[PDB]
Parts: C-alpha cells; structure tokens; sequence
DNA sequence: ATATCTGACACGTGCCTGGAGACTAGGGAGTAATCCCCTTGGCGGTTAAAACGCGGGGGACAGCGCGTACGTGCGTTTAAGCGGTGCTAGAGCTGTCTACGACCAATTGAGCGGCCTCGGCACCG
DNA sequence: CGGTGCCGAGGCCGCTCAATTGGTCGTAGACAGCTCTAGCACCGCTTAAACGCACGTACGCGCTGTCCCCCGCGTTTTAACCGCCAAGGGGATTACTCCCTAGTCTCCAGGCACGTGTCAGATAT
C-alpha cells in the first residue's frame, strides 16, 4: 500500500467537471505535484511551530503557512475556504 | 502622498556608485521605485504574516529575517 | 459515527493526511484535527482550480483526455499557478 | 554608513505595511536591518545591471537593462 | 575518446529551434559542450553520492530526482 | 520526443561517472530522465541567451552571451 | 542559557592563530553562520535517513550529507577529517 | 571518564551538538554518537579554513582585529567558500 | 462517411488495515495580570542633502558600408535504435540478534554572568 | 604641542544544569542468505542524421556625428536628524485550568487490486 489521491481527484473533478476523463499519467503527475505542495505545507507549518517556540500544530498555523505560500486572490479565497471548512467541522456535529 | 517619491535621485546615484556603475542615465529612478516597491511588497507581506501569526501587533527583526530566508536571501547576525 | 472528512463534507481523506503529518512531527508535533481539516480543504480547493484550468485547456483543445502539455500551457497561462509550481514540468 | 534617509524609508515602510494591516508598529532596529538588506539587494541588482550594460557595449543604463536582469535572475516581476 | 564530441551540431540546432531562437552562429557547440559538461558534473556527483550512500552500486531515478531537488530544479512524476 | 541521440548520451554519462567510480551501472530510466532534465535546462539557458542577444540588438548568438548569462543567473562557471 | 560556540572558535583559532584577536560582532556573525550550516547539515541528513526509508542517523550519513554540500578539494579533505576523527574515537579508549 | 570530544581530542562540544540534532529527529531519529563526532570534526575543519582565510585578510591588512569586510573580501577571494555561503553578508 | 480495433478507460467485487469513538490523562497552551521598554506623536533647529538652473558635453544611437561565418542542399558515410541473447549480479526480499540509544542518578565542572586593567587613538584643549 | 580613557579581552571567580555512565532494555538495522530482472557486452543492421563540400549570403563590426541628457556645480531650501520628551500599550512574562491529542480497541468499510465491456485514436473501403 503506497497511497495516492487519484480517486479523490476523480471525485472532486466529477464535482466540478462531471463529464471529463483524465489520462493515467496525467493523474499520476497531479498526484506527485499535490504530494509536493502537501509536504511543503507540512514542513513550513513545522518550521512555524518551532518559530513560536511551541510544539503543537493547529489550523491557525496551516493558515499562516498557506497564506505565506500563496499569492493574493488565491491566498484570500484559500483562507476563506479553510476557515469555512474549519467552522463547518467544529460548530457542527 | 508622494510616498514612493521619497527615494531621492541622489540617493540612487550614490547607490549605483557604491554599486559599481558610474553613468546612470535618467529614466530609472521611476523604475528603481517600481522594483523596490515590488520587492518590499513581497518581503513585507511575508513579514506581516509571520508577525500576526504570533498573535502580535508589531514587527520584529526575527520576522524580517525569517522572510528573507523564505526568499532564499538569508542575512546574518540576529537569529539565523 | 461519521468520517471526519465525510462529516465536514470534504473529499480528501483527513485521516491519511493526519498520518502523513504525523510522519514529520519532530517528536512533539500534535495534530490539531482542525489543522488536518484546513489542510485537506486547502488541497481540495487549489487542486480544483488547477483541474479547472487544465480541463479548459482540454476542452478548448477538443480532447476528453488529459496530457502533460495541457497542464504545461495551463500553468504557462496563469501567473499564480506558475508561481506555485517552481518545478520543471515533465514534458 | 547607509545611503537612504531613514525617515523617508519609515514613511514608505509604513505605507506598504498599511495596505496589509492598520496601526501596526515596528521595532526600529528591524526597519534598520530591512533598509540595510534592501539597499544591499538593490546594490547587487545594479551590479548585474552594469555587467549586462557593459555586455551591451554601452556604459549608460536603460530600463531595458533592469527588465532583462530581473528576467534573467528569475524574479520575473 | 571524443566523448564530449558526441553532442552533434544538428542536435543543438534542432534544440535551439525548439528553444525559440533561430540563428545560432557557430562558436557555441563547443560552449554548449562545456556548460552541459559542468551541469552534468554537478548533478551526477550529487546522484552518485546519493547512490553509494545507499551502499548500492547502480544509479536509480529517485537518485537523480533527489539531486535535481537539491539544485532547486525539481522535476515531477517519479518520487517527489 | 527528445532531441539528443540516446547512445551518445550514454557514452558521455558513463565517462563522467567514470572519473568518480569505476564499473558503476545506471537504471536506464534514470539516464532517460537525466537527459530529459539537462536538455530542458539547456533549453532554458538558450531562451535567456536569446533574450540577452535581442537586448544586444543582434539576432545571432556569441559565447559572450552564454558567459554573461551564466554569470547573471549565478552559476558562475 | 542560549548556546554559542564563540569559546570553541576562540580555542581552535588559538590552535591555528594563537596571536590573533577577534571583534565581538565578528564572532557573533561567525556563530550565526556556523549555526546555519549546522542546521543545513542536520536537516539534510534527516532527509537522507528518510530517503533510505530508515529512522536512525549515523556518521556514514553525516558523511553523505557533507559530501553533498561541499565542493571538490574541500569535500575530500572534510571527508578525510571526519573519517579520521571517527576512527580516533572508535578504535580508541 | 573523558568528555567524548576531549576523548577523540576534538574541540567542539559533542554533547551540545548531539542535543541540537535531537531537536530535529522527526520523532524517531537516533543519534549515532559517531555521527555527532563526524559533524563536530566537519564544523571544526571547515571553520578552521574560514578563519585561516579571514586571518590572512587581516594580517595582509595589518590589523589584529576582525571585521565584516575582512571575511567579505575573504569569501570574495575563494570560490568554494563563496559557494558554501549563498547568503548576503551583513556589511 | 464510419465501423472498427486496440488499449485503456470507467463500473463491480471480495479482502483487507486504516479510520471513528471512549476515555483516560496528562500536558501544552489559552488566559489574566503586570510592567515596563520602545514606539509612536510632536516641535524647532539645522545643515547637509535635494531640487533647480545652467553650462556642457559625450556616447549612443539608431541612420550608412560592408563579405564571409551560417542556413540549404544534396551528397556520402555510418553509427545507432532495433532485434534479440545472455545473463548475472546487484537489487529486491526476510530471521536475528545484537550492538546501540533512552534514563536518572551524581556531579560537576565546564560553561554562563560580573569586572578589570590593557590598550587605542586623538586632538581638544 | 600634546599622551591618553570608553570599549572590547582574557582571566577569573561564583553559580548551576547538561554531559557521563550503567545497566537496562528493548529494538533498528546489519547481515546472512536467498531468488530473482534490467545493464552490459555482443553481435550486424536501415536510415537518418552527421560531416562535408559547396553555395550563398548580411549582420555585427566600422561609419554619422551631435546634442541633448546627464554630470558637475553653485543656489536655495527644506526636511532628516538630533534632541528631547512621554507614554502607554503591547511584548513579555508568569501562574492556572482544561480541553484536546493519542492509545488501545472495535470494527468495518471504503480503498485496492482485480476484472471487464466500450468506445477514442486510428485505417481503409
């Protein structure tokens, strides 16, 4: 078992492009890229936690990191989506 | 109000002289202003993110140094 | 008993993310579950945008399959996306 | 010492932080170091600019030189 | 034996054409050889260090990709 | 596809690894990806070279262009 | 207690330049630089250990990392010094 | 009972190094003591070379004190040392 | 124009191990309280840097004059992707056992914090 | 015509918590020992692609020369810096709940690795 997100890519793409197919090599490249950005996020948030002389990671800090790595309009909408999802999790069942 | 104008022509002249080039024509003081504006934009966005992430409301040197490390332009002396 | 990702109604598997992050804790990292949520939603949204751009490059190319050159010209079209991917593209 | 008058730099730094969050304050030493660093960075940029201009067999500088430089290093801004 | 010579002139011509420039004079096939030699030197030193560190005796793709990540020229598709 | 004949590249890659350790072997796919990457890198170098040459108001390329480029990016080799 | 190497810099400098003084700011900058390269070494060796799908760090891997970060003649002499010190430790009391 | 650094006759404090490395284990890093030894000797040697170059720039400058411009022109003299320090120098 | 043809792409299906709580549970971290250090306001000199004008003057800057360094274009090798063929040896994998790191005592002493006189420049007096 | 004292140095001592082992103890990786499939040789080969020669041509160097765009330099002038001054409010720091990771277990169900029809490039009638 060596994990992939291909299936979830498929699902969200169906959520936006229900009618589009995707070649396998393209899906694998997408998976490699998303893993890269993911580990970027991870390492950066770790740096952050260290940099406040703390030990624990919280959504606020993933937020910090993504704000750091993302430009402008994309940054704004990303922060918005993250906060909205955090709420729809917490202030919910 | 003319904030970017603060960068004087003689300032950039003495700079280019310390920078190794001697004949700086004229049509760049504007352009220097622009490039410095962009660079400052990036670094200062990174700095202010670092700051407020600490739930604080002033900027510290460690913040800017972190920022410059992020751009691959690390500087020495303060926190590494 | 609902899957946390299913709970918040998000498509990326929050547990797997939580694990992968647990792989880089530096011996004391505690994973605020909500941090996993935030990360998952971030990936989901940004990848949705990436796929939107690539799918437009395929529909305007009149192809229902995806190619490396599609995403190539895709990122070669947008500034921010080019910024995020500093890497050299395969093909 | 350094080559830029401090108070103009303060005005500018405050404006630029301003568009990001109001009434933020700054360790004076931090703006000092920032001025130092950006000045050095612009110095380096001028150095490479002069290199390229010499390559252009002309000794004066023109914004084409700056544009080319910042396109070559990779800042692409 | 003329190993670096293997880079043909028409190869570099078709390259520069795929590279966007059309009139490639002549005195660079040598120079292309030199720069490619240096770049390969660096990347391959890094690759072979990665390899032998695994106590192994052949080079794998993951090795080169690690190498390119080290130089800040990461490529996609194989191990990230 | 790619623009360099593979077997010449194999000869060269083996020579260059040779000066570092004898009788070493190579995942063929690895040399494939290496060729891909270095070719792309040289392509980028040519692109910036052409940029600079256009700045030099001349359309042909001369090793001064390559030298200047590799001095500007920072490889300083 | 926020650690520094200034004292050890002093000692080794005496070992090579017994007659030379050093300003404080220079010593602090040296300390900052050495900490930077140190953490570089550390993070890189960690990457390495991960990259062989292992967990533990050993001198062989610090060796790998320094070889990676150091050019040519310096790399050779550094590897030599490291191996010699490792021996003078192990095959000794 | 000898200090490990004193034992191998090396000047950098191997225990402190061991600790600093323990600060970045990723929850499972075990510090091969000899790895600490190797690292300490590496730092020692490379810094010896750096200081040799800077001290030559001071003696040829006829000054018994050390300055930022000393090391500035020092690294501006050697290729490898410039390579190792990609950073911009303060002053 | 279009069936087709192949792979290669979406459905359908047992067979896992990674997720969903329970609750400890212990602890990192929010949070209240202080406090006092640095960062703004803010006022005038000031003088030393910055426009402004004004010579002035120089280098650039595309305008000409100019053939052999660089695309075609066969024309001619010729080496190189193909095609197996081997092949084996290094690389994948697994018991095991064993050397090797965490731990708390001792402990201490080598490593943080004052201070000090040693010396340097340096004109102001 | 002057020789000299804040500021960093290296002892130098006083306080004190990171090495230092010792087994323990548990275990990650050497490490022996397998059973395999991809890098070399190891051949000749079609072709395309690399020289090569010849053609054949034009562009990166002279010239055009000047003139206005930039540099030096007074000439105001005006704002950066000082100097002070304050103050207060926000890092900073500390002591106190507490919620909030995680561990184990359950436990099971969605992923995973199969298969499988069907039709998008692809070809010719």
């Amino acid at each position: 078992r060596k994990e992939s997100y291909s299936i979830y890519v498929y699902k969200v793409l169906k959520q936006v492009h229900p009618d589009t197919g995707i070649s396998s090599k393209a899906m694998g490249i997408m998976n490699s890229f998303v893993n890269d950005i993911f580990e970027r996020i991870a390492g950066e948030a770790s740096r952050l936690a260290h940099y406040n002389k703390r030990s624990t990671i919280t959504s606020r800090e993933i937020q910090t990191a993504v704000r750091l790595l993302l430009p402008g309009e994309l940054a704004k909408h990303a922060v918005s989506e993250g906060t909205k999802a955090v709420t729809k999790y917490t202030s919910s069942k | 109000r003319d904030n970017i104008q603060g960068i004087t022509k003689p300032a950039i002249r003495r700079l280019a002289r310390r920078g190794g080039v001697k004949r700086i024509s004229g049509l760049i003081y504007e352009e220097t202003r622009g490039v410095l504006k962009v660079f400052l934009e990036n670094v200062i966005r990174d700095a202010v993110t670092y700051t407020e992430h600490a739930k604080r409301k002033t900027v510290t040197a460690m913040d800017v140094v972190y920022a410059l490390k992020r751009q691959g332009r690390t500087l020495y002396g303060f926190g590494g | 008993a609902v899957s946390r990702s299913q709970r918040a109604g998000l498509q990326f598997p929050v547990g797997r993310i939580h694990r992968h992050l647990k792989t880089r804790t530096t011996s004391h990292g505690r994973v605020g579950a909500t941090a996993a949520v935030y990360s998952a939603a971030i990936l989901e949204y940004l990848t949705a945008e990436v796929l939107e751009l690539a799918g437009n490059a395929s529909k305007d190319l009149k192809v229902k399959r995806i190619t490396p050159r599609h995403l190539q010209l895709a990122i070669r079209g947008d500034e921010e996306l080019d910024s995020l991917i500093k890497a050299t593209i395969a093909g | 010492e350094l080559l830029i008058r401090k108070l103009p730099f303060q005005r500018l730094v405050r404006e630029i932080a301003q568009d990001f969050k109001t009434d933020l304050r700054f360790q004076s030493s931090a703006v000092m170091a920032l001025q130092e660093a950006c000045e050095a960075y612009l110095v380096g940029l001028f150095e490479d600019t002069n290199l390229c201009a010499i390559h252009a067999k002309r000794v004066t500088i023109m914004p084409k030189d700056i544009q080319l430089a910042r396109r070559i290093r990779g800042e692409r801004a």
